[PDB]
RNA sequence: AAAACUCCAGUUGACACAAAAUAGACUACGAAAGUGGCUUUAACAUAUCUGAACACACAAUAGCUAAGACCCAAACUGGGAUUAGAUACCCCACUAUGCUUAGCCCUAAACCUCAACAGUUCAACAAAACUGCUCGCCAGAACACUACGAGCCACAGCUUAAAACUCAAA
């Protein structure tokens, strides 16, 4: 099925950014992933915080890739950006689009519960 | 810790107005379910009792609620009796 | 037209105080409890500028957990305050306690001017276990 | 001879239609000094409010045009077998005649 | 006869009001959205009596909401200073 | 409801449990 | 036991798998999407070399078979997991269906 | 707004767990709970703290504390004939929330109903 | 017909030599998926 | 109030095998016990029903066996208080334990005390009264979650389960 890795990695020149880039597209293949397409979120200052494998960052870089891959290349690559240390963070999802959006008819209106309690002069 | 600072959970003062800016302050949290929070979790809560807490504090919401509206549906039938006879 | 929210490091900020942007200006801290609250004035550098309690100001057990030791306590970390030369502050309260509110009071007597008030107070989302319930 | 079936299938009710989001001109029957009471059509009168504007140009017999939100005001509650009513009808006016 | 009445459909039916997001798809990656669906100042979620929105979207949206924060699109205790100055869906009284 | 069977039971099982623990 | 490369359930009807490219035949492998497409598969597989009238899954031996594979799938799954024990009780009590109706069949 | 009770309850159609457990049964009843106090008066203290401070300043000179001992017997006459105020004004009605003697002179007027 | 799109989109799909162009003209380019939403169901960018 | 710590406390920076605010006014999953931080994998029986206390598989917390884990809480214990006395309620410190592994024990007010299946419209309290079929269970109180016997990795236990004496009540 399609799995969507989202990328953060850190603040760094076109030329490692690429490299690093092209690197992970060739652990894709080599796993066996055969990617559909590269969306860049681009360059923006991170909401928190993070510590990375040695160091802190506050501003990431912000990428996502779509691929198709079977199962064990999910773990395999899990395990790859996870020994990299350029990488701040990814993880592997699947496609929302992919499940089919039920067709919604609106909000029912929920009348009032009744007949809980019997007919009581009490 | 690692988030910023002066961000969330604060008020910006205008004009000294300190007890306004607390009051706000308290209002905002209090409708966040903050303060409830924070004094329940100063000692523990078992599951079950607080469960049995947040059952009756649903049903009491019902019956608040409910008394609300039938309060707001009548009020207006609170006037001068016009027939007096 | 005025805005509730605080400013930003990034522009535009279009209020300082003193001829002074906003991310400069001390902070000081309270940490409010049951039985005692503590307070303290700090630069934005970390640089701790002044620090008092109800301790030292000499309050017992069962009157450090009050709102007049809070006072008290303001008061002279106000003096403080304004003797190294801080007029601004941005107060920053850590947990509930009966002198919270009143350390605000105490250090606007004293005679500094609060800017702004942030509520930094501890609330876990289920990490740590606390102390079980009292019977009294 | 006509039937009622008749009668109601030509009534002004049944194209009246929802009586909500509709205008209609009516009339007071009874009125105490700080509010009047509009016969305006079907079962129940509807209570209003004697507006600030114009406040002694309201007497026996005046036809004012005012709009309507239900010509029956209830509503069912929790422990009500039988949902409790009001009386009257829920009315809004913006003019006379 | 002829006047009598007939089982029929309600054509005054009121179709079933939508919310605002019920046609529309919602992903963990709209922080705009994702933002205008929380409080500003602490972080807390709006509940349903707050947002005014079908369960299923609430679950989706909260959902995605957990996940960006985790991922890191989004913080958890302080709403992003940017997306303040939109429209505010959310109802509140404070102000 | 009364629970005066059920401290009946309770201290019926209290008393075995020291009676075993005695011998 | 298919191979993996084998092209899913619907894809089969359709004429245009030869002509397609070699990547959009690999992805339309089973082997990548999840289990359950090679356990129709397989029941497909079993329904053609078994039964007489195949799309007939209201048959008996479409249950037994159904039911069949299911538990293989759950024997894979408890060996991957020995500790699994609602996934145990299914596998029990999937066994348990299956002796009945065989029961019922040899009836 | 308010919330459903479908399933919630434990009742014989109801397969699954009940939700909630009340322990009276939940019918509406025709009277208005009562109004209640909200906690012990208190006033003056920044006042007494000036004066102390001025006190112990001072070591009990009254006519130099006279500013901030005047500012404090007013503020607690201020207080008491607040106290006055809103005792009358409690007696003659609260603003904007309707007092519960009359509600429930109306809830006694139409009432709910259980039974039949 | 459902083949014929993905049919078409390998195309896109990226390959190896196409990877030092498209890496470069993606981390050139720039795109979000942030958007909001009035009261009344109308998206707003 | 005492006792305890001052190698204490406040801000700031790095850091977990611990438990997962708000959403949740939601009522969904699982046979039940249970499950509400995030991602991935596998997966959620039976297209007549009932059905083993001659079986099999589960079965909360607590507890046991051998390694490991240490924020916090805490049986026990110690100390400080109160009390005529306090082996407790209050306070401080700490331990088994609560956690991850491979096993064991197999009990709860395990109750929503309301059996499964297919359907209809009054003793009291409770959650209105019922019909057709099916399995299980009950026969005065107490002795009795007991004794004896039989089985269990359980050995202060668990399951099954009486009898004698006493009373006219319960
Ligand atoms: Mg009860
Ligand atoms: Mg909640
Ligand atoms: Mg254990
Ligand atoms: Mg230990
Ligand atoms: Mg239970
Ligand atoms: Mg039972
Ligand atoms: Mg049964
Ligand atoms: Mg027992
Ligand atoms: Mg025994
Ligand atoms: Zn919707």
């Amino acid at each position: 099925p399609r799995y969507e890795l989202a990328l953060i990695l850190k603040a760094m020149q076109r030329p490692e950014t690429a490299a690093t880039l092209k690197r992970t597209i060739e652990a894709l293949m080599d796993r066996g992933a055969i990617v559909r397409d590269l969306e860049n979120l681009g360059e923006r200052a991170l909401p928190y915080r993070i510590s990375a494998h040695s160091q802190q960052h506050n501003r990431g870089g912000y990428f996502l890739v779509d691929f198709y891959a079977p199962t064990a290349a999910v773990e395999s690559m899990v395990e790859h950006l996870s020994r990299d240390i350029d990488v701040i963070r990814g993880n592997i999802v699947k496609h929302p689009l992919t499940q089919e959006l039920k067709e919604c008819e609106g909000i029912v209106p929920v009348p009032l519960a009744e007949k809980l309690y019997s007919t009581k002069k009490r | 810790a690692k988030h910023l600072k002066f961000i969330a959970r604060t008020v910006m003062v205008q004009e000294g107005n300190v007890e306004s800016a607390y009051r706000t302050l308290n209002r905002i949290l209090t409708m966040d379910g903050l303060i409830e929070d924070i004094k329940h979790r100063r000692y523990y809560e078992k599951p079950c009792r607080r469960r049995q807490r947040e059952s009756y504090e649903r049903c009491r919401r019902i019956y608040n609620m409910e008394m609300a509206r039938k309060i707001n549906f009548l009020m207006r039938k609170n006037r001068a009796d016009p027939w007096q006879g | 037209k005025f805005s509730i929210y605080p400013p930003i490091p990034g522009e535009e900020s279009s209020l300082r105080w003193a001829g002074k942007k906003f991310e400069e200006i001390p902070i000081a801290h309270i940490k409010a409890s049951h039985n005692n609250t503590q307070i303290q004035v700090v630069s934005a550098s970390n640089e701790p500028l002044a620090f008092a309690s109800c301790g030292t100001e000499g309050f017992r057990n069962a009157k450090k957990g009050t709102g007049i030791a809070a006072q008290t306590a303001g008061i002279a970390a106000a003096a403080r305050a304004k003797q190294k030369g801080v007029i601004h502050i941005r107060v920053v309260v850590k947990g509930l306690g009966p002198g919270r509110l009143s350390a605000m009071h105490g250090l606007i007597m004293g005679g500094l001017e609060v800017i702004s008030i942030t509520d930094n107070t501890p609330i876990p989302h289920n990490g740590c276990r606390p102390r079980k319930a009292r019977k009294l | 001879v006509e039937s009622f079936a008749s009668m109601l299938r030509h009534s002004p009710l049944t194209q009246m239609g929802p009586a909500k989001d509709k205008l209609v001109i009516g009339r007071i029957f009874h009125i105490v000094e700080n509010d009047l009471y509009i016969d305006f059509g079907g079962k129940f009168h509807c209570v209003c409010r004697r507006p600030e504007v114009d406040g002694e140009k309201y007497q026996k017999g005046t036809r004012v045009r005012l709009r309507l939100l239900d010509l029956e005001l209830t509503s069912r509650f929790l422990g009500a077998t039988t949902d409790t009513t009001v009386l009257e009808a829920n009315a809004v006016l913006l003019g006379i005649q | 006869n002829e006047d009598l009445p007939i089982s029929m459909e309600n054509p005054y039916k009121e179709p079933l009001k939508k919310c605002i997001l019920c046609g529309k798809h919602v992903d963990y990656k709209n922080v705009q959205l994702l933002s205008q669906f929380v409080s500003p100042f602490t972080g807390c979620i709006y509940g349903r009596h707050i947002t005014g929105l079908c369960g299923k979207k609430q679950k989706e949206i909260t959902k995605a909401i957990k996940r960006a924060q985790i991922m890191g699109f989004m913080p958890v205790t302080y709403k992003d200073p940017a997306y303040l100055k939109d429209p505010k869906v959310c109802n509140i009284r404070y102000r | 409801k009364n629970v005066l069977k059920i401290r009946r039971r309770k201290m019926n099982h209290h008393k075995y449990r020291k009676l075993v623990k005695k011998t | 036991d298919p191979p993996p490369s084998t092209l899913l359930k619907d894809y089969q009807n359709v004429p245009g798998i030869e002509k397609v490219d070699d990547v959009v035949k690999r992805l339309l492998s089973l082997e990548m999407a999840n289990k359950k497409e090679m356990l129709k598969i397989k029941q497909e597989q079993f329904m053609k070399k078994i039964v007489a009238n195949p799309e007939d899954t209201r048959s008996l031996e479409a249950r037994i078979i159904a039911l069949s594979v299911k538990i293989r799938s759950y024997e894979e799954h408890l060996e991957k997991h020995r500790k699994d024990k609602a996934h145990k009780r299914y596998l029990l009590m999937s066994i348990d269906q299956r002796k009945k109706m065989l029961k019922n069949l040899r009836n | 707004a308010t919330p459903s009770l479908r399933g919630r309850l434990a009742r014989f159609g109801n397969p699954r767990k009940p939700v909630l457990k009340p322990n009276k049964p939940l019918i509406l009843a025709n009277r208005v709970g009562e109004r209640r106090r909200e906690k012990g008066e208190a006033t003056c203290i920044t006042e007494m703290s000036v004066m102390m401070a001025c006190w112990k300043q001072n070591e009990f000179r009254d006519d130099a504390c006279r500013k901030e001992i005047q500012g404090f017997l007013d503020c607690a006459a201020r207080a008491q004939e607040a106290r006055k105020m809103r005792s009358i004004q409690e007696t003659l009605g609260e603003s904007g929330s309707l007092l519960p003697n009359k509600l429930n002179k109306l809830l006694q007027r139409f009432p709910n109903k259980p039974y039949l | 017909r459902e083949v014929l799109q993905l049919q078409e989109e390998v195309k896109n799909f990226i390959t190896r030599e196409n990877l030092e162009a498209r890496v470069e003209a993606a981390l050139d380019s720039r795109k979000n998926y942030n958007w909001a939403i009035t009261r009344e169901g109308l998206v707003v960018r």
